[PDB]
C-alpha cells in the first residue's frame, strides 16, 4: 500500500482537529477528520441528486437537472419538493469543498511543505461561491443560481450571457479570456520544453537548464527560468479565475439585467478629443 | 534653481519633457479640430 | 516557512551568457544583451541575445506585409483620417470576401485584400513553425514544442482555410479586427444551431479547463517543495531527491494517484495539445457535416425536444 | 554629484534651459494673441 | 451512415475519440509508475507476490548522460527502506513513531533520500553551487539587501549565528544558500534561501523552522567550496524536520 | 517636515507627483469640457 | 538617512520644493478666481 | 555653439528623423481626410 | 566629455546641423506659400 | 560601383534580393488577377 | 557560372528550392482549379 | 556632408533607407490605387 | 570559401544541377504546349 | 567612430550622392509623365 | 570588411551586373508583350 520510499514519511502528527483518532491511511488515501467529513458531504449530495432524479421523468445522464427555487421565494427557504433540494445540495457541495481544502492543509502540515495548493484551490471555491451565493444575494433571490445539470447549466450560461446584449464586450470577461488562453500557451510550452530536454534527439545526452535557456533566447530573445515559469503559471491560472469572478459580479449587480455591454465602450468614442 | 540638475539627468529629463509636450500639443490640436467653431480646415458645420 | 517563493529576495548579477554553442549549420547569434531589474524579481533578468537567420527574417517580413495590408485597409475605410482612426480602432476590420464569389479571387475592395493578407499571414506562421523546429534541432533537443504549436496552427487553418474550402466559399472566414472577430464568433455560434451542443466543442472546453487546473496545480506544487530544491526538475528525475518524493506523496495521499518528475509534463503537454485538436475537429464538422447542433443534440438525447 | 554633473555644467545648462524655455513661452504668447484675434473663446451663458 | 439513419459521422468520430482517449489515459498512467514500484505491503498482508496495480509498471528506462555514463530508472537505491521508526498500532494504515531523534535519524518531515555523493557538475565539469568568493564575475546587485553581516534568529527569537557568505548557482544565477557562522563555535553551516526571510527585522534574518540554538546541529560539508547532492538533501531535510519537531 | 526626503527619494517621488498632477488636471479639464454649462469652446448646447 | 541623502541636501531640496509648490498654489488660486468670474458654480437647490 | 557634449548625435538624429517623418505623415493624412484640401479626388458631395 | 565627442567635433556637427535645419525651414516656407496660393485656410465664423 | 561589395556580404544580400523579388512578383500577379480587365484566365467578369 | 556554389550551401539551396517549387506548383494548380474555364474536373459551370 | 559616415555605419543606415523608401513607395501606390480618379487598373468608377 | 567547397566539387555540383534543371524545363515546356492546345488563355477585352 | 577612415567615407559619400541624384532625376521624369496622364490639385469646385 | 578580397569583389560585381541586365531585358520584353495585349493608363472617362 506504500510506495517503495513512502515508509519513512508516514509519521504521526500534524492534524488540526481530532488528535490521533483519524490519523491513519486507507490504502493510499490519508483520512483525517476532514476526509470523513468530505466523503460524508459528497455521499449526501449524491444521494440527494439521485432522489431528485427518481422524482423526475428520466434517468438520462445528460438530462438530469436539479433546478434552483422559483423567484417567488426570495432569499428564504423553499419547500424540499419545489426548490429546497437545490439549496441543500449547494450546502453539501460547499461543505465538501471546504473540508477538501482543510484536508489538503493537514497533508501539507504532515509533509512539511508550503500551503500553495489549498490557497490556489480557494480561488475555485471562491468562484463557485460567487456563482451560487454572492451574485444571487446581490440580485435578490436564489432563482439566479445555475442548475446542477450537465446540459442545463450550459443553457443557463447562454441565457445569462444573452441577457446583457453581447457578453463578449464585458471588459473583465476579455481580460479573463486572455489569461486563460495565455495559461494554455504557457502550459504547452513548459511541458514541451521539459520533455525535449529529457528526451533529446537520437544519440544525444540528456540536456541541461542552460539548453532550456538557450532555446528560448534563440526563439524569442528572452527566457524566464525554471522558478519563473512555475510562478507565472500559478499567477496566470489564478488571475483568470479572479477576473472571471469579477466579470460575473459586475453583470447584474452593477450593470442592469436589460443593459448592453457594447454600449459601455462608447465612453471611449465620446471623448472630447474626437467626439464632435 | 540650478540645483535640480545635480539630481536629475538632463539626458532623460529633456526626452521626457519633449515627448510630453508633443503629446500635449497633439491632444490640444485634435480637440480644437474636432469642434466646429475652431475647425480651421473645413470651417463650421451646418 | 514564512517566505513564500513568489518574489526573489536578493538578486545575483554576473556576466551575460552567450549561450550553448550551436550545432554546425547555423548562423551566429547577436551580441546585444541587457539586464532588467523587474524581470529578475519574478524570473531571469538577462534579456537577449536573439538569433535571427533566414526563417525568422522571412517570417517577420511576411507577417508585416499582412499587418500592413490590414492597417492600410483600416485607414482607407475611415477616409485616411488619423483622428477617426484612433477614435474607433477596435471597431474597424478587413472583411472577408462576399458570398457571391465562391472560392475565386474577388475584387480588391470585395475580398482580394483579405485573401492576400490571409495568404501572407499563413506563410508567416508556417515559417515560424519551421523556425521553432530548426532552433530546437540545432541544440540536439527534441521537437515537442513545435508539435504542440502545430495543433494551434491546425485550429487556425481549420477556422480560416479548411472549413471555407469544404463549404465552398471564402465568406465563411473571420474578419481581421478586434471587435468584428468577436462578432463573427457570436454569429458563427448562432448560425449553425447552438455551439454548446457540439460534443467536440464540449471536449475542447473540458481540456481548456483541465489545462488551467493542471497548470495551477503544478505551479503550486513546485513552489511548495522549492525549499527542498524542487524547481530543478531535470536533476530530480535523474537522481530522485526528497522534494519530488514529497511532491508525489502529497497528491498520492490526496487523490490516490501521482506522477513522476517527467510524466506530469506529459500530462501537461497532452492536455494542452488536445484543446485545439478537438476544437479543429469540431469546427471542421460544423457546416460540412452538421448544420444545426441543437437538432443533433435532440436526436441523440442530449436535451428534450424543447 | 548624483546625476554625474559638476556645478559649472549644471549652472550653464540651467542658463541655456531657462533662455530656451523663455523663448518658447514668448512664442506661445504671440500664438495665443493671434488665435484670439482669429476666433475668441470663453462665451457667455447664452452663447456667442 | 446514410442520410436519415441514426448512425452519423459526428458520433462515429466522437466514439473514435473516446477510444483514443482511453488509450492515452492508459499510456499516461503507465508512464506515471516509473518510480516507487512495486508497492510495500501493509501489516497483515501476504508478501509472496508483488503489488503493482492494474496499469503494470513499464520496463526500466535508460538515460544517456553527458560524460558517456547511463542512468536507469527506477532509482531503487534512493529509497532508504530501513529507518528508525516503530509502528504505533498493529492494524494496517497506522502511522509510525520515531524511536530516536528525528533531526539526526532523517524520518518524517526531516527525511532525505540517498542521492549520489557528488556535486552537480554543470556544462563545463565544474560545480555549479559555489560560494561567491569562488565565482569570479558575480556580485549581489546593490539594490537588494546585503545579508553578509546580518545575524540570524530562530523561531524563538534567539540568535543562532551570523551570515558570512552567499552560495550562488552558476548557469542559473540565483542565491541558493547562506553560510552561517554559529554563535560560539567558529563552525560554518548552510541555510537554504527559501527557508530564510532576509531583512524581516530590519537588520536580521528570520528562520522560523528551527530554534536559534539548533543551528549547531545542521550537517556540514566535506569541502568548504563545494557541496554534494546528498549533503544538499540532508541540509534541506534538517530544516524540514523543525517544521514538526521544533516544539 | 524636510525629513520626508530622509524617508523618500526626491527623484523617484517627484516624477510620480508630476504624473499624478497631470492626470488629475487632464481629467478635470475633460469633465468640464463634457458638460454644457462649463464648455468653453463651443459654449452651451440648446 | 536611508534615502541616500544627507541632511543638508534634504534641506536644500525641501526649501526649493516648498517655494515651487507655493508658487503653484498661488497661480491656481488666481486661476480659480478668474474661472469663478467667468462662470460660477455651486447652484441653488432650484437650479441656476 | 550648442554643447553636444550631452546628447549622442546618432540617437538624437535617428529619433528626430523618425519623429519628423511621423509628423509629416500625420499632417498629410489629416489634410487628405478633408473635402476642401483633398488634392486627389477633390471636394465631396 | 559625456557624449564621447570632442569640443571641436561638437562645433562642426552643430554647424552642419544648423545649416541643414535652416535649409529645411526655407523649403517648408516656400511649400506653405504655394499651399496657401492653392487653398487658403482659417475661414471666418460665417465660412469661406 | 564595385566597391560596395566591401560593405555588404554578397550571400546575405543575394539571398534577400531573391526573396524580395519573388514576393513583389506574386503580389503584382495577385493584384492583376483580382481585377476584371487584366484577368487572363476567365476574362472580364459578366457585367451586371 | 559554377561560382554561385562558392557562396551558397548546396544542401540548404536544394531544400529551399524543392519546398518553393512544390508550393508554387500546388498554388498554381489550386488557382486553376478554382476557375470555371480551366477546371479539368466537371468542366465549366453550365 | 561626408562627415556623417564617420557617425553612421553605412550598412545599417543604407538598409534602413531602403526599407523606408520601399515602404513609402508602397503606401503611395496603395493610396493612389484606392481612389477613383488615379486608379490605373480598371479605370475610373462609373 | 563561404560554402567551404572545393572548386572541383562546385563544378561537379553545377554540372549535375544544370542537367536536372534543363530536364525540368524541357518537360514543363511540353506540358505548357499541351495545355495551350487544350485551352488557350489571354482573351480579348470582350472575352473569348 | 563607425569604422571608416576619412577617405573611404569620402568616396562612399560620392557614390551615395550620385545614386541619389540619378534616382531623383528618374522620379522627376516619372512625375512629368504622371501629370501628363492625370493631373491633380483641382480647383475648389472640382475638376 | 565583408571578408572579401578585391579581385573576387570585382568578379562578383561583373557577374551581378550581367545577370541584372539579363533580368531587366527579359522584363522589358514581357512588358511590351503585356502592353500589346492590354494597355493600361486609361482616360479620365474610362476605356
Ligand atoms: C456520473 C458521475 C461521473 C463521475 C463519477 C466519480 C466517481 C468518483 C469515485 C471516487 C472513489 C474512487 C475510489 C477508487 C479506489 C480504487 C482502489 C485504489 O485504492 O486504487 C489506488 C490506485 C492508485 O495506486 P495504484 O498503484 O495504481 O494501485 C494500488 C492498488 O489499488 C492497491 O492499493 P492498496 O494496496 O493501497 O489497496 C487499495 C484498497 C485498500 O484495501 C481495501 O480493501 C480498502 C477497503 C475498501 C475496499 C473497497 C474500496 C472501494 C472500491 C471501489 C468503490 C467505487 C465506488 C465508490 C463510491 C462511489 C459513489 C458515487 O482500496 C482503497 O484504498 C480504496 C480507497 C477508497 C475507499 O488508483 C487510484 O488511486 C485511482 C484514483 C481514481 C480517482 C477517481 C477518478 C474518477 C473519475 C474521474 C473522471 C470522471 C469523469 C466523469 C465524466 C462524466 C460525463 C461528463
Ligand atoms: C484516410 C487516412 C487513413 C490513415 C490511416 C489511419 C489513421 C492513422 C493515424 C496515424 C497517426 C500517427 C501515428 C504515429 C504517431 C507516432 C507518435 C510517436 O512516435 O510518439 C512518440 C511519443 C514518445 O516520444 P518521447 O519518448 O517523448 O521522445 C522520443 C524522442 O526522444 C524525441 O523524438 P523526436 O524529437 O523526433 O519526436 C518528438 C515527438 C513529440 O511527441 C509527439 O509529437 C507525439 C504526439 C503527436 C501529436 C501530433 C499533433 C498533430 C497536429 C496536427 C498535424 C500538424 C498540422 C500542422 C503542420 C505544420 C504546419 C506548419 O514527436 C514525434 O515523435 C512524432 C512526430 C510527428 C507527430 C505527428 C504525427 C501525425 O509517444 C508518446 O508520447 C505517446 C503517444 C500517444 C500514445 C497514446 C496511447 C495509444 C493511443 C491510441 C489508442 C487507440 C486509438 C484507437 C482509435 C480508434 C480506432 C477505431
Ligand atoms: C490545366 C491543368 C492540367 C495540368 C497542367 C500542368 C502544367 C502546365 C504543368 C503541370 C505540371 C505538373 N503537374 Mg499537372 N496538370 C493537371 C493535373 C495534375 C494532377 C491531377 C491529379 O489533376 C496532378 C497530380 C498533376 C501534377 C503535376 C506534376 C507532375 C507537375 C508539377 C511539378 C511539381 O509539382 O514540382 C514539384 C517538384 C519537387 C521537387 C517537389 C518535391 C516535394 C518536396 C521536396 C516535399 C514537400 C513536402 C510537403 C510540404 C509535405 C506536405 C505535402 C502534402 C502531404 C500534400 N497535374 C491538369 C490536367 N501540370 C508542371 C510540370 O510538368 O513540371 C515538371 C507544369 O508545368
Ligand atoms: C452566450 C454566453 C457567453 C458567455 C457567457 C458566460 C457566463 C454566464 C459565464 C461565463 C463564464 C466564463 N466565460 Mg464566457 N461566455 C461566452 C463566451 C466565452 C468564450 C468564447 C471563446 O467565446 C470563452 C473562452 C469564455 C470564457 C469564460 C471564462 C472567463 C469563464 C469560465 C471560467 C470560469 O468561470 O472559472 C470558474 C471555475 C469554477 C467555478 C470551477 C469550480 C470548481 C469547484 C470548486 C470544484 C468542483 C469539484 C466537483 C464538484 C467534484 C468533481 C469530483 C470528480 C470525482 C472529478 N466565454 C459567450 C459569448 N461566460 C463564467 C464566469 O466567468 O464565472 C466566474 C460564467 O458564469
Ligand atoms: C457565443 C460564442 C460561442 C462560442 C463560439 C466559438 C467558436 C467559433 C470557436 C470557439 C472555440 C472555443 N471555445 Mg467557444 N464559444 C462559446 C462559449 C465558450 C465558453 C463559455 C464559458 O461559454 C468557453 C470557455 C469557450 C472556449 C472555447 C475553447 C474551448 C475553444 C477555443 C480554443 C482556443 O484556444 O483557440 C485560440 C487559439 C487559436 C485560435 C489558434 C491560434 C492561431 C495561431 C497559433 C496564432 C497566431 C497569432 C499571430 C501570429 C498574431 C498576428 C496575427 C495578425 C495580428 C492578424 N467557448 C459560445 C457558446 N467558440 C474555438 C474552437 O476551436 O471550438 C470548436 C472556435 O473556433
Ligand atoms: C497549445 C495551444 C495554445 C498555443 C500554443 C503555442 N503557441 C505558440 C507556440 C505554442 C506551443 C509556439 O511555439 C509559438 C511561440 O513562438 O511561442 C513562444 C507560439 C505562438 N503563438 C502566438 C500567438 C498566439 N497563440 C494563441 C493560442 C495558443 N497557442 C493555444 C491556446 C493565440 C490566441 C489565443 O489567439 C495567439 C495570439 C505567437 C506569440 C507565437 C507564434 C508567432 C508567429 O507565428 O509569428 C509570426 C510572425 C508575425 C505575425 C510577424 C509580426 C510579429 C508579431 C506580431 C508576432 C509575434 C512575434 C514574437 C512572438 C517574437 C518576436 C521575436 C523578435 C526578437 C524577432
Ligand atoms: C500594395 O500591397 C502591399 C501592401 O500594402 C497593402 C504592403 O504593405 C506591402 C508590404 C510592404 C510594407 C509596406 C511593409 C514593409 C515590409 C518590407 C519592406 C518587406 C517587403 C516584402 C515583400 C515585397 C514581399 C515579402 C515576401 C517574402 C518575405 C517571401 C514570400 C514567400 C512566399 C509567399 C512563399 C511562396 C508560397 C509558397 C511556396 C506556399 C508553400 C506553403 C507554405 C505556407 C510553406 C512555405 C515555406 C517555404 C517556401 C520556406 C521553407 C524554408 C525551409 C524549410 C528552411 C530551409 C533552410 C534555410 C535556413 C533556408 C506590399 C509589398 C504590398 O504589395
Ligand atoms: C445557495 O445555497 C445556499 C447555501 O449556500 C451554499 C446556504 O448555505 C444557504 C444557507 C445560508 C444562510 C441562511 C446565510 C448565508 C449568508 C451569506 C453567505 C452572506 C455572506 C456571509 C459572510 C460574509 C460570512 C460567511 C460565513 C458563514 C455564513 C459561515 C456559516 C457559519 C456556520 C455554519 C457556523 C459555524 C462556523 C463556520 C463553519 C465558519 C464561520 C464563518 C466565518 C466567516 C469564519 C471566519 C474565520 C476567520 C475570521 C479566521 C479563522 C481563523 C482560524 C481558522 C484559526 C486558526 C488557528 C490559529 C491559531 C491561527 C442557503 C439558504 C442556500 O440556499
Ligand atoms: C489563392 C490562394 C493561393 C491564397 C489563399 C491562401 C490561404 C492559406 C489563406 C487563408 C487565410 C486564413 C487561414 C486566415 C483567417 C484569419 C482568422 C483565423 C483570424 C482573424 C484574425 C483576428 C484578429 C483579432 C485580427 C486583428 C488584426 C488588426 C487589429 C491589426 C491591424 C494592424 C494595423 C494597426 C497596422 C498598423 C498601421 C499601419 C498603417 C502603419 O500599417
Ligand atoms: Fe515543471
Amino acid at each position: 500500500a506504500m510506495l517503495s520510499f513512502e515508509k519513512k514519511y508516514r509519521v504521526r502528527g500534524g492534524t488540526l482537529i481530532g488528535g490521533d483518532l483519524f490519523d491513519f491511511w486507507v490504502g493510499p488515501f490519508y483520512v483525517g477528520i476532514f476526509g470523513v467529513m468530505t466523503v460524508f458531504f459528497a455521499l449526501i449530495g449524491i444521494a440527494l441528486i439521485a432522489w431528485n432524479t427518481a422524482l423526475g421523468p428520466t434517468w438520462n445522464l445528460w438530462q438530469i437537472s436539479v433546478n434552483p427555487p422559483d423567484a417567488k421565494y426570495g432569499l428564504g427557504f423553499a419547500p424540499l419538493a419545489e426548490g429546497g433540494i437545490w439549496q441543500w445540495v449547494s450546502i453539501c457541495a460547499t461543505g465538501a469543498f471546504v473540508t477538501w481544502a482543510l484536508r489538503e492543509v493537514e497533508i501539507c502540515r504532515k509533509l512539511g511543505i508550503g500551503f500553495h495548493v489549498p490557497f490556489a484551490f480557494s480561488f475555485a471555491i471562491f468562484a463557485y461561491v460567487t456563482l451560487v451565493v454572492i451574485r444571487p444575494v446581490l440580485m435578490g433571490s436564489w432563482s439566479y443560481g445555475f442548475p446542477y445539470g450537465i446540459f442545463t447549466h450550459l443553457d443557463w450560461v447562454s441565457n445569462t450571457g444573452y441577457s446583457y446584449g453581447q457578453f463578449h464586450y464585458n471588459p473583465a470577461h476579455m481580460i479573463a479570456i486572455t489569461f486563460f488562453f495565455t495559461t494554455c500557451l504557457a502550459l504547452a510550452l513548459h511541458g514541451g520544453l521539459v520533455l525535449s530536454a529529457l528526451n533529446p534527439d537520437r544519440g544525444e545526452p540528456v540536456k541541461s537548464p542552460e539548453h532550456e535557456n538557450t532555446v528560448f533566447r534563440d526563439l524569442v530573445g528572452y527566457s524566464i527560468g525554471t522558478i519563473g515559469i512555475h510562478r507565472l503559471g500559478l499567477f496566470l491560472a489564478l488571475s483568470a479565475v479572479f477576473f472571471s469572478a469579477v466579470c460575473m459580479i459586475i453583470s447584474g449587480p452593477v450593470l442592469a439585467e436589460g443593459g448592453s455591454w457594447p454600449d459601455w465602450w462608447n465612453w471611449w468614442r465620446n471623448l472630447p478629443i474626437w467626439n464632435p | 534653481m540650478w540645483r535640480i540638475w545635480l539630481l536629475f539627468d538632463p539626458r532623460r529629463a529633456l526626452v521626457l519633457l519633449f515627448v510630453f509636450l508633443f503629446g500635449l500639443a497633439i491632444i490640444i490640436h485634435f480637440i480644437l479640430l474636432s469642434t466646429s467653431r475652431f475647425n480651421w480646415l473645413d470651417g463650421p458645420r451646418a | 516557512a514564512q517566505y513564500q517563493n513568489i518574489f526573489t529576495q536578493v538578486q545575483v548579477e554576473g556576466p551575460a551568457y552567450a549561450g550553448v554553442p550551436l550545432r554546425p549549420g547555423s548562423s551566429p547569434r547577436e551580441t546585444q544583451t541587457t539586464f532588467n531589474y523587474w524581470l529578475g524579481k519574478i524570473g531571469d533578468a538577462q534579456v537577449g541575445p536573439v538569433y535571427l537567420g533566414f526563417t525568422g527574417v522571412c517570417s517577420l517580413l511576411c507577417g508585416f506585409v499582412a499587418i500592413e495590408i490590414i492597417g492600410l485597409n483600416m485607414l482607407a475605410s475611415v477616409d485616411w483620417s488619423p483622428i477617426e482612426f484612433l477614435r474607433q480602432f477596435c471597431w474597424l476590420a478587413l472583411e472577408p470576401p462576399k458570398p457571391e464569389y465562391g472560392l475565386t479571387i474577388p475584387p480588391l475592395k470585395e475580398g482580394g485584400w483579405w485573401l492576400m493578407a490571409g495568404f501572407f499571414l499563413t506563410v508567416s506562421i508556417a515559417l515560424w513553425w519551421v523556425r521553432t523546429y530548426r532552433r530546437s534541432r540545432a541544440l540536439g533537443m527534441g521537437t515537442h514544442v513545435s508539435w504542440a504549436f502545430a495543433s494551434a496552427i491546425l485550429l487556425y487553418l481549420a477556422l480560416g482555410f479548411i472549413q471555407p474550402l469544404l463549404m465552398g466559399s471564402w465568406s465563411e472566414a473571420p474578419p481581421f479586427g478586434v471587435f468584428p472577430h468577436l462578432d463573427w464568433t457570436n454569429n458563427f455560434s448562432i448560425k449553425y444551431g447552438n455551439l454548446y451542443y457540439n460534443p467536440f466543442h464540449c471536449l475542447s472546453i473540458a481540456f481548456l479547463y483541465g489545462s488551467a487546473l493542471l497548470f495551477a496545480m503544478h505551479g503550486a506544487t513546485i513552489l511548495a517543495v522549492s525549499r527542498y530544491g524542487g524547481e530543478r526538475e531535470i536533476e530530480q528525475m535523474l537522481d530522485r531527491g526528497t522534494a519530488l518524493e514529497r511532491a508525489a506523496l502529497f497528491w498520492r495521499w490526496t487523490m490516490g494517484f501521482n506522477a513522476t518528475a517527467e510524466s506530469i509534463h506529459r500530462w501537461a503537454w497532452w492536455f494542452a495539445v488536445l484543446c485545439p485538436l478537438t476544437g479543429a475537429i469540431g469546427i471542421i464538422l460544423t457546416g460540412p457535416v452538421v448544420d444545426n447542433w441543437f437538432d443533433w443534440g435532440v436526436k441523440h438525447g442530449l436535451a428534450p425536444p424543447r | 554629484s548624483i546625476s554625474g554633473l559638476s556645478e559649472a555644467e549644471a549652472k550653464e545648462f540651467h542658463s541655456i534651459f531657462v533662455t530656451s524655455f523663455f523663448l518658447f513661452i514668448v512664442v506661445a504668447v504671440v500664438a495665443h494673441i493671434l488665435a484670439w484675434m482669429w476666433r475668441p473663446w470663453l462665451p457667455k451663458a447664452t452663447g456667442y | 451512415m446514410q442520410p436519415g439513419a441514426y448512425l452519423d459521422l459526428a458520433q462515429v468520430t466522437l466514439y473514435v475519440f473516446w477510444i483514443f482517449f482511453a488509450g492515452l489515459l492508459f499510456y499516461l498512467r503507465r508512464e506515471d509508475k516509473r518510480e516507487g514500484y512495486p508497492l510495500v505491503a501493509d501489516a497483515g498482508s501476504g508478501t509472496r507476490l508483488a503489488k503493482i496495480g492494474v496499469p503494470a509498471p513499464p520496463d526500466p528506462k535508460t538515460y544517456l548522460l553527458r560524460g558517456g555514463a547511463t542512468k536507469t530508472v527506477p532509482s531503487t537505491s534512493n529509497d532508504r527502506p530501513n529507518v528508525a521508526l516503530t509502528p504505533a498500532a498493529p492494524w494496517p494504515g497506522a502511522p509510525f513513531v520515531p524511536t530516536g531523534n528525528p533531526f539526526a535519524d532523517g524520518v518524517g518531515p526531516g527525511s532525505y533520500a540517498q542521492r549520489a555523493d557528488v556535486p552537480e557538475l554543470g556544462l563545463d565539469n565544474l560545480p555549479i553551487i559555489v560560494p561567491l568568493r569562488a565565482a569570479k564575475g558575480m556580485f549581489l546587485d546593490p539594490r537588494d539587501p546585503n545579508p553578509v553581516g546580518m545575524p540570524v534568529v530562530g523561531c524563538d527569537g534567539v540568535v543562532g549565528g551570523t551570515v558570512t557568505e552567499v552560495w550562488v548557482d552558476r548557469a542559473e544565477v540565483l542565491a541558493r544558500y547562506l553560510e552561517v557562522e554559529v554563535a560560539k563555535s567558529r563552525k560554518r553551516v548552510l541555510l537554504p534561501v527559501p527557508f530564510a526571510l532576509i531583512n524581516d527585522p530590519f537588520g536580521k534574518v528570520s528562520v522560523d523552522a528551527i530554534r536559534g540554538d539548533q543551528f549547531a546541529g545542521v550537517p556540514t560539508t566535506s569541502k568548504g567550496d563545494q557541496v554534494s547532492k546528498l549533503e544538499e538533501d540532508k541540509i534541506c531535510a534538517y530544516y524540514g524536520a523543525g517544521t514538526l519537531y521544533a516544539t
